[PDB]
């Protein structure tokens, strides 16, 4: 129900912009959005939570933004290790984290 | 409400412990510590009395030379050199306890005490020059 | 720091009920929630549920409402801020459509809005 | 002028005594109370010395946790619950003395000391949040 | 920079010494002054401990009744009666030292201490009347 971007690409040095949106059930202005970098079949990594707050150690080129209708994840200055699959997530303080569809970058 | 008691929030987060500072502040000089008979228990109690006021005033002395006299939460003009702790605010006040925070900030506690000291000396010099007109 | 070693990747057949373990180190096991996440191949990754190693309170998705048992045993004090823990996972009316890799991840913060958020994950386990 | 002296306005009205507070404030630590010889008079005098500073600081400690450090007349944000004393202002400051006032307010003196305590803890928390921008 | 040390600017001008007051303020209670054994050295050290806090608080007591609590440079509302010292500002702060200044202001040091005392009692009474609306 939380749709992400189908897919997209870039190049070393440029930027990416992943999308994440949905209906009133899971989005947005009354929910928080977290962005997980998740290589397929491996230990995931928390990149950004609370729409735009980065996790300890996350590179500053990662940046989150939330409109009133769709959350975004920008990936500036690309590097080799960026070839992963990213998943967004919608949650409140006392509930679950409904994941997103997925985005191959 | 809650009211955990003296040191009751020692294991709570720094932000939660930062709401019950009067709980520890009032027990820094009282307790049970009328003539002075110099028996083994009398000498023992007298030292216990002088030791409490001594340690209490040493903390109030530093609190005075920082411009924080009679304050529980005073703000300063000394910026946070990230080499002290690069941790973010949310992972400090909603995560760590004051005990483990003091454990990692322990090296720079004497460095910070100097920056707060001369910042107050220069601020009071600035206030005097501003009231000279 | 923080480590979360998971159980073995053995396989069973439909109708059964397997237990998944998650052993923690390098952090106070009681201070953060323990989340269970599933990465199926025929579906998007699903959040199964979290539990409180301190308060015992659990919260799982309605898709797993009466099918999953989440349990944790009390920690073991290693140092003043370090303890070892263990979290358990079970499935009831189990089939083969629940096949995939399973992870355990601990909470993010001890307070705020993102308290239980899965932050530090395990290496995963392959299933049937 | 007048200058009644130390405790000179003990029988005067509360408002009249409320104009000579420095007269009592300065004698709370001085007097006549240089080596420490532990004779019967020496032990007696040493206790007299430690007792004065002890009681002096306990009053300044409460004055600090109320946000009234270094004040003789500080105002608070704790409203006057009329169950403490339903007397009116004119019949309090132009009528009663501080001695008989403390005699009737004596039951609630510990209640009021708690309301002034947490009002200062919450006020300093409010001031920090206001300076966070 | 400079940093002359404890009393390092005792021979410097009053204005130059007026920039290193924290240097003396922090050594008014510390030093080297854990059981209380009443030997000849133990009794000697105990007196050394009580004497430090006693003299420290007597200075903070005067600093409190003047409205200068926790201050190194506070300004007052007591004008300078030229009969105290008719010297001009430039020949005071760029010329004299604090030692020789205290030598000539010594007679009026008790007079000034009274003007600062009642000026604070009346100022706090004024602030209360202004907050009565
Ligand atoms: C000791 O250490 C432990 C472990 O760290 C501390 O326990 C943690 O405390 C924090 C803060 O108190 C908790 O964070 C909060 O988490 C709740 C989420 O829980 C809510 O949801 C449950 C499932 O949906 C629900 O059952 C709860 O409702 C009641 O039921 C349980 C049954 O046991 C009961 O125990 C509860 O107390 C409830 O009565 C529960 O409501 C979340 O809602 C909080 O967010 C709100 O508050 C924050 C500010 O605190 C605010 O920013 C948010 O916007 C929102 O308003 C908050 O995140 C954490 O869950 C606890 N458990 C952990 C971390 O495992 C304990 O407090 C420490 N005590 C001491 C004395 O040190
Ligand atoms: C941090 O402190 C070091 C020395 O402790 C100093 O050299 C450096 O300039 C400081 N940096 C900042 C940003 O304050
Ligand atoms: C909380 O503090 C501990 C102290 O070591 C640290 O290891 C941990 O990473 C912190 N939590 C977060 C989310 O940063
Ligand atoms: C403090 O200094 C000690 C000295 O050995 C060092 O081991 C430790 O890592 C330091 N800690 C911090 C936080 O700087
Ligand atoms: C989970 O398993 C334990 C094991 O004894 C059991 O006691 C408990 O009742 C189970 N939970 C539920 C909800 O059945
Ligand atoms: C007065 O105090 C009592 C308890 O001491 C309390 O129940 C009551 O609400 C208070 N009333 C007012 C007006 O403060
Ligand atoms: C204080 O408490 C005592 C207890 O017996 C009671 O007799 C007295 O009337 C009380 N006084 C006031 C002013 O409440
Ligand atoms: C100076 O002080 C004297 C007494 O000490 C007083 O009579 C005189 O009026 C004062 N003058 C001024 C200008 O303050
Ligand atoms: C102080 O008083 C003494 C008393 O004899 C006098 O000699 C001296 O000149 C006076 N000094 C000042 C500065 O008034």
């Amino acid at each position: 129900v939380l749709t992400q971007s189908a897919s997209v690409s870039g190049s070393l040095g440029q930027s990416v912009t992943i999308s994440c949106t949905g209906p009133n059930s899971v989005c947005c202005s009354h929910k928080s959005i977290s962005w997980y970098q998740w290589p397929p079949g491996r230990a995931p990594t928390l990149i950004i939570y609370e729409d735009n707050e980065r996790a300890p150690g996350i590179s500053p080129r990662f940046s989150g933004y939330k409109s009133y209708w769709s959350a975004y994840l920008t990936i500036s200055d690309l590097r080799p290790e960026d070839e992963t699959t990213y998943y967004c997530c919608s949650y409140t303080h006392n509930s679950g984290c409904v994941f997103g569809t997925g985005t191959k970058v | 409400a809650v009211f955990l008691g003296f040191l009751g929030a020692a294991g709570s987060t720094m932000g939660a412990a930062s709401m019950t500072l009067t709980v520890q502040a009032r027990n820094l000089l009282s307790g049970i510590v009328h003539l002075l008979k110099l028996t083994v228990w009398g000498i023992k109690q007298l030292q216990a009395r002088v030791l409490a006021v001594e340690r209490y005033l040493r903390d109030q002395q530093l609190l005075g030379i920082w411009g924080c006299s009679g304050k529980l939460i005073c703000c300063t003009n000394v910026p946070w050199n990230s080499s002290w702790s690069n941790r973010n605010l949310s992972e400090i006040w909603d995560n760590m306890t004051w005990l483990q925070w003091d454990k990692e900030i322990s090296n720079y506690t004497q460095i910070i005490y100097g920056l707060l000291e001369e910042s107050q000396n220069q601020q009071e010099k600035n206030e005097q020059d501003l009231l000279a007109l | 720091q923080g480590q979360l070693v998971q159980s073995g990747a053995t396989t069973t057949k439909p109708g059964s009920s397997v237990k998944i373990s998650c052993k923690t180190s390098g952090y106070r096991f009681n201070f953060y929630h323990i989340n269970w996440i599933r990465q199926t191949a025929g579906r998007g990754p699903e959040w199964m549920g979290w539990i409180s190693p301190y308060s015992g309170d659990k919260n799982l998705a309605p898709a797993f409402q009466d099918r999953v048992n989440m349990t944790t045993d009390t920690e073991v004090p290693v140092t003043s801020f370090t303890s070892t823990g263990a979290a358990y996972m079970e499935i009831r009316n189990l089939t083969s459509d629940d096949t995939g890799t399973y992870f355990c991840a601990k909470g993010l913060l001890r307070d705020g809005s993102s308290t239980w958020l899965p932050y530090l994950w395990g290496q995963g386990t392959l299933l049937t």
